[PDB]
């Protein structure tokens, strides 16, 4: 062949702390099919939003949206329990068909974007290059909404062990516990990602009596 | 598993 | 300047499912410091392990083992709770100096790579051009990792929301669920992606019921 | 985030 | 546009010495035309042969042949005087169509090569592969390459300069511009720079009269 | 070894029609020594201005220059006869040592570029960001260096042949061929590549006759 | 110019 | 041979 035509940026989704989360890479080959599972990112969240992207940018807002749709009828669960399994199929005539699945419910729904869609030959030229123009604040991006995204996991796990553990937790520690958690939460707000971690720093000093008493339940 | 948010 | 000192090869540690995880990426000019937070793989884990890897490629083992330390004296806690902070800094003289710190202990270990250790000129070339020649199957290996590492927390997860639910879990309900985790317990263990899916697919079917006792255990 | 296994 | 179809090889001709001359670069998009103006190799040349090439290899051998075909015709001229146009031209449908049309005569000549033609996704790989692992090697055949052509230019610019000297070129000055012009006729035949180099700079030595006839008989 | 030195940016000089030749590549690992041998542009020329130049782009404005140092001495010749031998070598401390030698002569001048000289981190990812940005334009100037660079070759290789010719070459031949010589004189000194491409044209449609005496003198 | 060799 | 300006 004298050609081949393949992906000129990447593609995906918006998942939480407003990331790309790639599904296909720049310089595929299509037709080609990805897929990956996602979860919810909130207890009891019944619907995802799912927000197709196009660009080589960390933040989502800085790539182009080829437009969304939301899947509903998520079954009350646990955040991160649900199972959403996202596919990106580009098929022979270069249409891209993304699909969201729950697999409790089987409910499935689709958006289809057309070959013509998303960046034109000069947009992707510029795309590639802010893209490597700001590749040290996309990598600082990544760094911070990775820290925000551990820290969420780190103050919704500790709050589920503080209410299983009950009276089981010392007053002393449940109050070093929940001020941490609240610092926490607040910290969680901004993005100065030092605060961040000093707050989850913080929460591992003052949990060690907590975890041992969550390690323990489940032992 | 990486979270998508709530529409 | 007419030279800079730039990293030839991506630097990193081994994480589970045996992947490498870069703290350091290629091309980067020194002296640089860049630092992530990792968590221990299972319950109660005392000590972790830190290999440190150079290489491009997405399984640990085929990158150049530089070395290797463990931390231990981590408190009793669940897997995935403990904040083991691990920095990467190349100083001006291009020693690498690794360190690994418990968040809640304060302890720490370190170990110091010489600046003439890890591969060759040679070698190097032969691993930036392995990685390309099998950026697929490195590709594919990700994204079984990704899916074990998934349905391993699934695994958990579901098996600490039984325990948590006791009798408010109806029998048939624990007993669709235990036969669908003794099955997913099983597929986690070979390298069948199709497998694995399909047990958590199984498990996210027979849960609902499970799912929704634990959303409202802490609503 | 990421686990690391024991060793 | 969420597709672009570009070339996934450099395409050219074999030009002297063996090498490729690139027409159309590596991922450019396609509908393009570019031209270049070449000219003969030999005194009284009468015709060209076109071989089309793709592939990212210096050597034409290394690269893979498209086809070719000859353009004949060419009025009796000194080396390098005939103006041969070569046009690559892909269009929409991405064939490609190669010209090569004489400016003094207006005879063109063309190939048409179909848009599956060439190399599959595998050898392209294969291709780019071999290209990154052979860069020295391919780029000392450059530089072979270039020095040969220029020597062979030495070579020929000189003997005509003692032709046109005649009488005016003293006969030690002629005896040693010949001995090494034999010398460097023969170093041309190898695949030896610094043979090729060593004989260039004997000539160099021994001509500065040569030099200074040629010069004046054009002030 | 965790690190290399490596050339960020191309290493060269500028030669005729204002580009930049590179002498070292981009991202070769020092020590290195290259060189090639270049010539002069104009007949009868005495010296040669060598100009280093540190950047990625064609046009030598365009890039850093990093200084600058004539060698004078070369004897009288033709344009493209004397052997200017340039070498590049960047020592184990990062020094450049850039030379220029005639090999009739024998004559040799140096510059010397401290390791410290050059672009800065910044410029340089300004530099390495224009030249992306800049491809296609830099490209089209390639093209148009390369044309007038032919042109003014088949201006003066055409010139000499006139003068060699005679009374061998008609006089309407005369009359046609001067007319487009000087006509393609004047397109030399625009930037107007399809200006050149339409007077080097009309030299090769007007000078079969010229080619076929210039053929015989040398057959 | 680049040249190209005969038949 | 690629060509360099005088001075």
């Amino acid at each position: 062949v004298l050609l081949l035509d393949v992906t000129p940026l990447s593609l995906g989704i918006e998942t939480m702390g407003g990331v790309m989360t790639t599904l296909i890479a720049k310089n595929t080959t299509i037709p080609t099919k990805h897929s990956q599972v996602f979860s919810t990112a909130e207890d009891n969240q019944s619907a995802v939003t799912i927000h197709v992207l196009q660009g080589e940018r960390k933040r989502a807002a800085d790539n182009k949206s080829l437009g969304q749709f939301n899947l509903d009828g998520i079954n009350p669960a646990p955040r991160g329990m649900p199972q959403i399994e996202v596919t990106f199929d580009i098929d022979a005539d270069g249409i891209l068909h993304v699909s969201a699945k729950d697999k409790n419910s089987g409910k499935e729904q689709k958006i289809t974007i057309k070959a013509s869609s998303g960046l034109n030959e000069d947009e992707i030229q510029k795309m590639v290059r802010d893209a490597e123009a700001n590749a040290e604040a996309d990598r600082k991006f990544e760094e911070l909404v990775q820290t925000r995204n551990q820290g969420d996991h780190l103050l919704h796990s500790t709050r589920k062990q503080v209410e299983e553990a009950g009276d089981k937790l010392p007053a002393d520690d449940k109050t070093a516990i929940e001020s941490a958690l609240t610092a926490l939460e607040t910290a969680l707000k901004g993005e100065d990602k030092a605060a961040i971690e000093a707050k989850m720093q913080e929460l591992a000093q003052v949990s060690q009596k907590l975890m041992e008493i969550a390690q323990q339940q489940h032992a | 598993p990486v979270y998508i948010p709530p529409p």
